[PDB]
RNA sequence: AAUUGAAGAGUUUGAUCAUGGCUCAGAUUGAACGCUGGCGGCAGGCCUAACACAUGCAAGUCGAACGGUAACAGGAAGAAGCUUGCUUCUUUGCUGACGAGUGGCGGACGGGUGAGUAAUGUCUGGGAAACUGCCUGAUGGAGGGGGAUAACUACUGGAAACGGUAGCUAAUACCGCAUAACGUCGCAAGACCAAAGAGGGGGACCUUCGGGCCUCUUGCCAUCGGAUGUGCCCAGAUGGGAUUAGCUAGUAGGUGGGGUAACGGCUCACCUAGGCGACGAUCCCUAGCUGGUCUGAGAGGAUGACCAGCCACACUGGAACUGAGACACGGUCCAGACUCCUACGGGAGGCAGCAGUGGGGAAUAUUGCACAAUGGGCGCAAGCCUGAUGCAGCCAUGCCGCGUGUAUGAAGAAGGCCUUCGGGUUGUAAAGUACUUUCAGCGGGGAGGAAGGGAGUAAAGUUAAUACCUUUGCUCAUUGACGUUACCCGCAGAAGAAGCACCGGCUAACUCCGUGCCAGCAGCCGCGGUAAUACGGAGGGUGCAAGCGUUAAUCGGAAUUACUGGGCGUAAAGCGCACGCAGGCGGUUUGUUAAGUCAGAUGUGAAAUCCCCGGGCUCAACCUGGGAACUGCAUCUGAUACUGGCAA
């Protein structure tokens, strides 16, 4: 299921940082970013249309830590939903429980948040939820379990998450380790580099 | 043959012979009326119809000829007798 | 008022019987052109004196002999 | 002969019956005259655990249909929210 | 809310534009094969031989219908060796029950298969000349008799299967008679047809003291209904072939008789010569049909595996009995092929029911547990039966979910590969360090599917009856195959968990070495004849992931059968020309009809499935509430511009 492999390779191939590390380092020092992976690493700089479409799709997939089958299911759901397909897809990707935990900052990375969720450290609406792909809905309180609280992992993740982007679609107490999903992130609330309208055509090919 | 259905076989056989006897009796009584009509004797035809009528009526009640058939025989023979007379 | 049909006799000599052809204008399922079909049926009628090109009124009734479950009701005009 | 009975239509280990008016000779999930209501043995805390329209049940009962044990128990248990 | 819908590329030429074929990128499956393989949920699992089958099970149930004691669980009497009053042993049906037998109901349901069937079936929409076990409403009866038989005894034939002779006995078995209307036959007067009892309890008056008698429950008979099921008829639709054009004598129609529950050439006697067919008869090949499934923007194309409705069949051919209902899967009889047993005289058999075997095939599972739940058969009930059903076992066959750790980490370690020999890559990757234990494994706790049924009490109901019985409350013990259940808790430990294809273009991803038109690759173009990004190996990279790839099949792309939506001067394609039947189409003015056409209403279009809004399994798959859709068909009521008919 999971990737279970080198992380900087994905960022090097995609040409940008995908936030796969804590943040103290591993952005310029031990990355050799913008150099592509392998022997023919530098000696290459050309790409076709289909290449750029695939690259954007794989960039989104590697950012959110998902596989092709589940991503295709997400695309089908987004297309089914009435509205803008790209916005629906991005909202579906952002609504994942592990992604919401990472946004709240209880985990340094998507992998760490997913590990917490799998190891039963996150509760939703006063209940345990062991599934990482659980879909979070508006007006939902996401918090850490009472028992096993105050762990070194989350303790060392909060201060790092103290100031990276300050998401506006959810509330974070930063006290008792609780938050809230009050609204659904709008496109604006989410980057700008992703050309969702290329994934939409990739899945139309 | 393999389940206790041999009881059903025996019952069917005995009921078959019994019902065959009743059917033969009723058919004899019905056919003598037609013989009378062919002979053209009005009195004989009427007399043969009379004592025959209860036989068919009661065999219908017993569940062997059914009311519609019992009434069909009577209606046809009555029509023929009325035409002959 | 009861359900009935209308058609042309164009029937041959027969004892108290005639065949009628009901004309219907139906649309082709695929190509959409309107074309005419025919459904010949046998009709029972006593005092039968109908002609060839006669228009008759037909009505569904009890099965009267095989291939015969229709009887006439009225005749509108004659052939000649 | 017409009777009112249940029809298991749930999933494995999660039954969900539907009370139907069907001839007795037919199969459990076979043809039925009409569907009256449903029943969920997993009541849970939801606001809908069992529902059936008594109008048609009374119609069929007064027309000559019988009631299974479970259906009769459900009828006399529901009565009217009591 | 339930219409957010349409991509192209390679390949003919020195090059170009067309035309035109082939190939590829997508989706899907009851798949199979190769490599690999941790867990769980839901579903699926002989597509070929309707080939043949060892063994086990899959239809029994009523003593509250009746004779009865073959088992034996009690009791009593009597005879007795006596434990000395307690045991034992032969009778005894009083008894809780009950093998075998008569009788009633059921075996026509459930389950299996797709051989046959091209419309005698199926779908849609209608109809009249019919029946209908069990279940329900109403109105009325339930009187009195008879003759047998099984079982059971005494003999006898038999290897078995299975019998034969002579006697006795009961019934809700059987058969008269009484009774006859709203029922049947008739215009009417008239004639005629039925019945079974059983069980619970107990005052008064009488008993051959075995019960009458009162009451309650249930059961039986006749008619009219209801509902359900089944039978029949009509119209339209439902594959291919014209290198199949004529086919039909009971054939088409009529009168009369017969027959069926019912109409009907359904069947006979006679009379007429009719009937079907180019709008495709007859003949030949193939095929179960539908709701639906796949694909597609749609229209269309393919398809009918699972689920649901209908049809047909049960070793092959045929027939009928019983029954309400069969022309009957685990019934009967006859014939046939095959197999088996035999004491050689004679007999038995039908897995296309659930397991399972042989065989065929690329290919498809356990000779399992339980009637706990639902549903059926019998029964007043308890209860019995149920390979239906609920579960479990095997398979990555499919869809969905999770894991195979996380953070830090430069000496950019070693080794491998390349290297212009400066270095680059593998690569934060590894080692090291700091953390966690989902899922596996070990040990504990513990929902739900369970409603009912039973025993005992209170109230009401019925009645000569505080009885008995029914209904409604209450109290007491309970009823789980799954099941080492789901789920929760505790210990330890990165410990047990990643592979497959591809890298010349289409098409995402490049270098070295070996080989030298050889070995080999290959979906198409095509590579390889000493410097191969195309063969083999290595390093590196891309894609997918408990899966990956190949083969098989359908649709799409294919506007490449073009109705939506194509063409014929030269690319395929105008008959050598003409006349003409059927057929198609048809100038203009008015009236009428209302067929085509259009509008509204009613009925219908099963459920499931698809879609929209919600709810429940820890999310999803999955399950489920409501709606929409179900584009159709029929009837009725209107419109009269156009097409059609009639008239001028
Ligand atoms: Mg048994
Ligand atoms: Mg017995
Ligand atoms: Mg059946
Ligand atoms: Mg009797
Ligand atoms: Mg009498
Ligand atoms: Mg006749
Ligand atoms: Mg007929
Ligand atoms: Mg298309
Ligand atoms: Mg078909
Ligand atoms: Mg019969
Ligand atoms: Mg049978
Ligand atoms: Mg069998
Ligand atoms: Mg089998
Ligand atoms: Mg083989
Ligand atoms: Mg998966
Ligand atoms: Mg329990
Ligand atoms: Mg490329
Ligand atoms: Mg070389
Ligand atoms: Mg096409
Ligand atoms: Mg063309
Ligand atoms: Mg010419
Ligand atoms: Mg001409
Ligand atoms: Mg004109
Ligand atoms: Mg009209
Ligand atoms: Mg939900
Ligand atoms: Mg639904
Ligand atoms: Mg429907
Ligand atoms: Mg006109």
């Amino acid at each position: 299921a999971r990737y279970l492999g080198p992380k900087l390779k994905l960022s090097r191939r995609e040409g940008t940082d995908l936030f796969l590390k804590s943040g103290v380092r591993a952005i310029d020092t031990k990355c050799k970013i913008e150099q592509a992976p392998g022997q023919h690493g530098a000696r290459k700089p050309r790409l076709s249309d289909y290449g750029v479409q695939l690259r954007e799709k794989q960039k989104v997939r590697r950012i959110y830590g998902v596989l092709e089958r589940q991503f295709r299911n997400y695309y089908k759901e987004a297309a089914r939903l009435k509205g803008n397909t790209g916005e629906n897809l991005l909202a579906l990707l952002e609504g994942r429980l592990d992604n919401v935990v990472y946004r709240m900052g209880f985990g340094a990375t998507r992998a760490e948040a997913r590990q917490l969720v799998s190891h039963k450290a996150i509760m939703v609406n006063g209940r345990v939820v062991n599934i990482a792909s659980y879909q979070v809905s508006p007006n939902d309180v996401v918090s850490i379990r009472e028992k096993a609280k105050k762990q070194s992992r989350v303790k060392a993740a909060l201060e790092l998450a103290e100031q990276r982007e300050k998401p506006t679609w959810l509330e974070v107490d930063a006290g008792k380790m609780e938050g809230t999903f009050k609204r659904k992130p709008e496109r604006s609330d989410l980057s700008a580099d992703i050309n969702e309208h290329l994934i939409v055509e990739l899945y139309s090919k | 043959n393999i389940k206790s259905a041999k009881k059903r076989a025996i019952q069917s056989e005995k009921a078959r012979k019994h019902n065959a006897s009743r059917r033969s009796m009723m058919r004899t009584f019905i056919k003598k009326v037609y013989a009378a009509i062919e002979a053209g004797d009005k009195a004989a035809a009427q007399k043969a119809f009379n004592e025959m009528q209860p036989i068919v009526d009661r065999q219908a009640a017993k569940g062997l000829i059914h009311k519609n058939k019992a009434a069909r025989h009577k209606a046809n023979l009555t029509a023929q007798i009325n035409k002959l007379a | 008022k009861i359900r009935t049909l209308q058609g042309r006799v164009v029937s041959d000599k027969m004892e108290k019987s005639i065949v009628v052809a009901i004309e219907r204008f139906v649309k082709h399922p695929i190509y959409g052109k309107f074309i005419k079909r025919t459904t010949k049926l046998h009709v029972h009628d006593e005092n039968n004196e109908c002609g060839i090109g006669d228009v008759v009124e037909i009505r569904e009734c009890r099965p009267l002999s095989k291939t015969k479950s229709w009887t006439l009701v009225r005749v509108v005009e004659k052939a000649v | 002969m017409v009777t009112i009975r249940l029809a298991r239509h749930g999933a494995k280990k999660r039954p969900f019956y539907q009370v139907v008016v069907a001839d007795s000779r037919n199969a459990r999930n076979g043809r039925f005259i009409e569907r009256v209501g449903f029943f969920n043995p997993i009541a849970s805390e939801k606001e809908e655990g069992t529902r059936l329209d008594l109008d048609r049940i009374a119609h069929w009962v007064g027309q000559g249909a019988t009631i299974s044990d479970r259906v009769a128990a459900l009828i006399k248990e529901v009565n009217k929210a009591a």
